């Protein structure tokens, strides 16, 4: 009964507590009743006699821990219980709860976070530490941790807990994870200015069945797709809910005019009869699209006559005069073209574009380095609606939000994000442990990967 | 002021050789060989070469139809 009264929170240092690593036994490797030493901050078995945690304050002369799993703290030498408010601090570093008034305020927020190093950063915006060269993963992340109601589902761990999962299912690891990772990321109190993402990168290779590995650069499309529809998979009872989270955040509805083109090797007379035979005529189908792909021009290939070596700029319109009626899209198709015309029907709240690079040509993969121009502050879409569903919409105005830039060759490239923060309008552009405020205006002036949009 | 000289080029460069020559009939009675020298300013060459600096370089080879051809 002799608490409040602990000699040993001086040797607490809280510069050498780095809570990122996962909770494991540094003798044991045991998950059970993880200590965390607060002198050195490794791990070990747990409070008791002849244990790890005691076999190491009886030798390195360390009295206080930290009880991983409990956020309370002991000391095992004299094994007993701590119970103060000054040690608040690293049990919220450990645990950050964020209540809802705070949760809501995160939108308003405009007061610059403090470390305890004393780099003074933003909430939402911390470097992520790369690990294995992929950089890919991490700016997706950090693009997808900057959507309001995503921030606000996953924030709170309840919000997505009390829901029915498979026994053997793995993925709710995953999705519990970046919960954890996301509310670690928003913690305006965080020891350090960055956090360790490699937790939930092992959970990602865990789940992913070896792919989007540590070591290879993935695709941030690809990789963005999977966790999209991985997220709505995991969520929800032991049978899928029509709306998740996911599904009412970035999932809209568009409608396909495909058409079957004939051989174009064929004679004038047989290609009217084959489209007169109802079997190459236009067939309308509905689906849900999480993203919108936009098929950037071909390059120029030449250099430009007046001003040689021009890199081409292409208005965001014309990228965007896809998904309607007047433009079609000839698929060439190795067995057969298609001639496919899309046309938006429903738009998300939150839009996702993927701008398609690193397209495979007959020999290998390059990169196209074509750059698109566009409005940062406001595009309209509604002028991309056909209309009979443009009653029910009433906004269609989309402000850019996250923009994310490849740099390099598609064998070795470089992940840069731009986000937006919704307290100040501040653009800051973040890569790996480098952040950095980057004004709106040069926002375009890079090779766009995949965007996120607001609807407001 | 000068409509045909106008015409040719650019009225802002038209502007600017006629104030650097110092007006039109100043300027019409400058040879030929000289108005293309007219607001050519001795660019100093940063260690790069001369052709880099472009000199002999005036407001009409900056205007906007010579502008308008490869730089050979």
């Amino acid at each position: 009964r002799r608490s409040r009264h602990c000699p040993y929170l001086d040797t607490i240092n809280r510069s050498v507590l780095d809570f990122d690593f996962e909770k494991l036994c540094s003798i044991s490797l045991s998950h059970i009743n993880a200590y965390a030493c607060l002198v050195c901050g490794k791990y070990f078995q747990g409070r008791g006699l002849k244990s790890h945690a005691y076999i190491h304050s009886v030798q390195f002369s360390h009295h206080v821990f930290l009880n991983l799993h409990t956020l309370k703290f002991y000391c095992l030498p004299d094994n007993y219980e701590i119970i103060d408010s000054s040690l608040e601090d690293i049990t919220y570093v450990l645990k950050p709860t964020f209540t809802k008034q705070q949760i809501a305020n995160l939108d308003k927020q405009a007061k610059l976070s403090r470390a305890y190093d004393g780099t003074t950063y933003l909430p939402g915006i911390v470097g992520l530490n790369n690990i294995k060269a992929n950089d890919y993963a991490n700016a997706v992340l950090q693009a997808l941790s900057n959507v309001p109601p995503l921030r606000n589902y996953f924030l709170e761990e309840d919000n997505y807990k009390n829901i029915k999962r498979p026994p053997g299912d793995i993925m709710f690891l995953l999705v519990q994870r970046f919960g954890e990772l996301m509310r670690k990321l928003w913690n305006p109190r965080n020891f350090k200015a960055h956090v360790s993402p490699h937790e939930m990168l092992q959970a990602v290779v865990l789940c992913s069945k070896k792919t989007f590995q540590i070591t290879k650069q993935g695709d941030g499309v690809d990789f963005l797709s999977w966790f999209l529809n991985a997220l709505h998979s995991a969520l929800g009872g032991t049978k899928k809910k029509k709306k998740t989270i996911v599904t009412d955040v970035f999932q809209g509805s568009m409608r396909i005019f495909t058409k079957k083109l004939p051989h174009p090797d064929l004679p004038a007379e047989e290609k009217e009869q084959l489209l007169h035979n109802d079997e190459y005529q236009e067939t309308m189908v509905e689906s849900t699209f999480m993203y919108l792909t936009l098929d950037l021009p071909t390059a120029p290939l030449y250099k430009d006559e007046k001003e040689q070596l021009i890199i081409p700029q292409v208005p965001l319109f014309n990228i965007l005069a896809k998904f309607n009626g007047i433009t079609e899209k000839e698929y060439k198709t190795y067995k057969e073209n298609f001639l496919k015309r899309f046309q938006l029907t429903k738009l998300p709240p939150y839009l996702i574009f993927c701008i398609k690079r690193f397209t495979k040509n007959n020999f290998f993969v390059e990169k196209n380095p074509t750059i698109v121009n566009f409005p940062i502050t406001n595009v309209d879409l509604r002028e991309y609606l056909s209309e009979e569903v443009q009653a029910v919409h009433k906004n269609t105005t989309y402000d850019l939000i996250a923009n994310i830039v490849h740099d390099g060759k598609p064998s070795e490239g470089s992940y840069r994000i731009h986000v937006l923060h919704h307290g100040t309008g501040k653009w800051y552009e973040l890569q790996d442990l480098q952040v950095t405020d980057i004004l709106p205006q040069m926002i375009t002036l890079s090779e766009a990967y995949i965007q996120i949009w607001k609807r407001r | 002021i000068a409509p045909n000289l106008s015409i040719i080029i650019g009225a802002s460069t038209a502007a600017k050789i006629m104030g650097v020559a110092g007006g039109l009939t100043n300027l019409s009675k400058m040879p030929a060989c000289n108005i293309m020298l007219l607001g050519a300013q001795r660019k100093t060459l940063s260690g790069f070469s001369s052709t880099s600096v472009l000199p002999h370089t005036g407001y009409i080879y900056h205007s906007d139809i010579v502008q308008s051809l490869p730089p050979d």
